[PDB]
């Protein structure tokens, strides 16, 4: 739900929780992965029923995915984490520096793309098989920034494998930014220097 | 949904709408949420951005203008597209125009800016107050 | 309850009026008296310096 | 949607009828 839909909050109503902000994120469904022919839905690997993750083959070339959800509106400050479970089973994939990088979509106010901030991803090195890894990065928004959403890429030197992801969450963290109350900065700034 | 069509078409058609069971799009949610709606907000999720308030706003659709004789939407005239304004046939007596989205809840404090460009083409209005 | 009300008065005789991008919106930020007793703590600190 | 109507009621009808596409009010919302 937009935010200018939102005219008015609850002060008793606020409290502490910090829910997932994707829809689909775990992709235990097949929503998120529609209208593609470099990914797909499926329902027999993974971990969290109906063990619905995503499959793909790495046909020497770049891949990239979008969430199905749209962007999600993200602000300066208000710190956010991202993290997945990531597996490559039979990756005949080059090894080297690459491949697999957890990212995110930073859109300004018209929706362009500003960065590529990496918050994961496979070390240099990219062959072999593994199991289930997270790799968390802690993102924090530069200025000029209006929308967010959550991308997974893999470089263009991968040449083969499948990849899997799941259990995916961005979320927005932290407490309450000490520059919002009104002019509480300044007079806690006056009565420290006072003192 | 249309003339000339087929069982096919009629069955995604049914596919197409949404029931009571079926989900709902968020996607637009034209109007405005109410507060006693909202159980639960995310204190992390809190953050420093001034939105618009009303819908259609600028007034660059059909809507908050509908059954008035006094006030009509205009297509061709508006510095945003699609070039839409309100239209005012003034004979000489006293015109009102309201938001057709329904009441913005605002409560004591929480201070408000309002803010609009107004041109008067033509104004036989007499000069004064 | 609030509405963006737009009248022109009676007096007026003729001519067109138009309006545009209209923006009604709240501003400013945390008012002081919605944090739990920070107003009564803020001051007991500052009268008791 | 009721006996002894015509076309132009059932078009209506079909108008009224709200599709993924179409708008929809936040009028009530009923629940949380």
């Amino acid at each position: 739900i937009g935010t200018n839909h939102l005219p008015l909050l609850s002060v008793s109503h606020i409290a502490n929780i910090n829910p997932e902000l994707l829809v689909n994120a775990g992709f235990d469904s097949d929503v998120s992965v529609v209208d593609n022919p470099y990914w797909d839905w499926d329902g027999t690997v993974g971990r969290t029923a109906p063990l619905g993750a995503v499959k793909v083959v790495a046909d020497g070339t770049i891949k990239d995915l979008l969430s199905g959800p749209d962007a999600i509106p993200v602000v300066e400050g208000q710190k956010l984490n991202v993290s997945a479970w990531l597996k490559y089973s039979g990756l005949v994939a080059g090894a080297g520096a690459g491949s697999i990088r957890l990212s995110g979509t930073a859109y300004s106010a018209d929706g362009e793309v500003v960065a590529y901030p990496d918050f994961g991803g496979i070390p240099d090195g990219a062959s072999g098989t593994s199991d289930w890894t997270q790799v968390t990065g802690q993102y924090v928004v530069p200025a000029g920034v209006t929308q967010f959403r959550l991308r997974l890429s893999v470089r263009e030197n991968a040449t083969g494998g499948t990849v899997w992801f799941d259990d995916c969450s961005v979320k927005k963290a932290g407490l309450l930014p000490q520059g919002l109350v009104d002019g509480l900065v300044q007079a806690l700034s006056d009565l420290l220097t006072w003192l | 949904g249309e003339v000339g069509s087929s069982l096919a078409d009629a069955i995604a058609k049914l596919a197409t709408f949404l029931t009571e069971l079926s989900p709902l799009n968020a996607g637009m949610l034209f109007g405005l949420i109410g507060t006693n709606h909202l159980p639960l907000l995310s204190v992390s999720h809190i953050a420093n951005i001034n939105p618009e308030l009303l819908v259609n706003a600028g007034f660059d659709s059909d809507v908050s203008v509908v059954d008035n004789p006094y006030w009509d939407w205009d297509g061709t005239v508006g510095r945003t597209a699609p070039l839409g304004a309100v239209k005012v046939v003034a004979d000489g007596t006293i015109k009102d125009l309201l938001s057709g989205p329904d009441a913005i809840p605002v409560v004591e404090g929480q201070k408000l800016n309002v803010s609009a460009w107004l041109k008067y083409s033509g104004l036989v209005a007499g000069a004064g107050a």
